[PDB]
């Protein structure tokens, strides 16, 4: 079991989006870094495992790099089809407060950070039911978070022992 | 001229479905609503690396019967 994390296996479902269905229960392999559920959760999961010294206000940044990365990637981005919006009504709302973000914005954020997410979401449980990964790289350089309930995210580290 | 199609969901179920080839995408997403309970507008259903868009139907996609179909939708979001 100390090396379940080298042999997931990952399924290309459209370019640059990965699934897997491993059976395993989050808190074996990680520690959780719980986020406040203010809405901004996403952002502060992100900041939490990309930013040094990161606090409750780092998130401003990851979404200022949304912004950056929607400008490039947004029009393009096919889960961007089913938010409907022009570019500038989404930046609109994509930067106001408290407004969840999404698999969107981990797509184009991958992207324009050059790094690879992965989302790990469970369904009141331990137990994860799947997870979906932005990029082509590992679950031991990626930055992976913890989708629980509808639209909660925390940071996700591997545990040292699995290294 | 009824056929299936199987489609594998994020969460790693896969499920058939009764569909016709004039059936639009959006029909598609109405039926998999009724059996998983997803909302249409949540659901981001691919075929061949392609995600299908709303106001075509199966036909447009050659999607034949026993085609099999991938199942995303979004995790979070407003
Ligand atoms: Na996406
Ligand atoms: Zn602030």
């Amino acid at each position: 079991s100390m090396d379940f994390l080298r042999s997931l296996d990952w399924t290309q479902v459209i370019a640059g989006q990965y699934v897997s269905n491993p059976r395993f229960n989050i808190s074996d392999y990680f520690e959780i870094v719980r986020q406040p559920g203010d809405g901004n959760c996403f952002y502060h999961s992100i900041a939490e495992l990309t930013m040094p010294n990161k606090t409750d206000h780092s998130y401003h940044y990851i979404k200022r790099l949304t912004e950056s990365a929607a400008r490039k990637y947004y029009q393009e981005e096919p889960e961007a089809r089913l938010v409907g919006l022009s570019l500038e009504d989404y930046l609109k709302r994509m930067l106001s407060d408290n407004e969840w973000g999404s698999t969107l914005e981990a797509s184009m954020l991958a992207k324009e950070m050059g790094i690879t997410i992965i989302i790990w979401t469970v369904a009141a449980s331990d137990e994860v039911e799947a997870g979906i990964k932005f990029g082509d790289g590992d679950v031991f350089t990626a930055v992976n978070l913890l989708h629980s309930g509808q639209t909660h995210f925390d940071a996700l580290r591997i545990l040292p022992q699995f290294e | 001229d009824k056929m299936q199609i199987f489609v594998k969901t994020l969460t790693g179920k896969t499920i058939t479905l009764e569909v016709e080839p004039s059936d639009t995408i959006e029909n598609v997403k109405a039926k998999i609503q009724d059996k998983e309970g997803i909302p249409p507008d949540q659901q981001r259903l691919i075929f061949a690396g392609k995600q299908l868009e709303d106001g075509r139907t199966l036909s447009d996609y050659n999607i034949r019967k026993q085609s099999n179909l991938y199942l995303l939708w979004r995790l979070g979001g407003w």
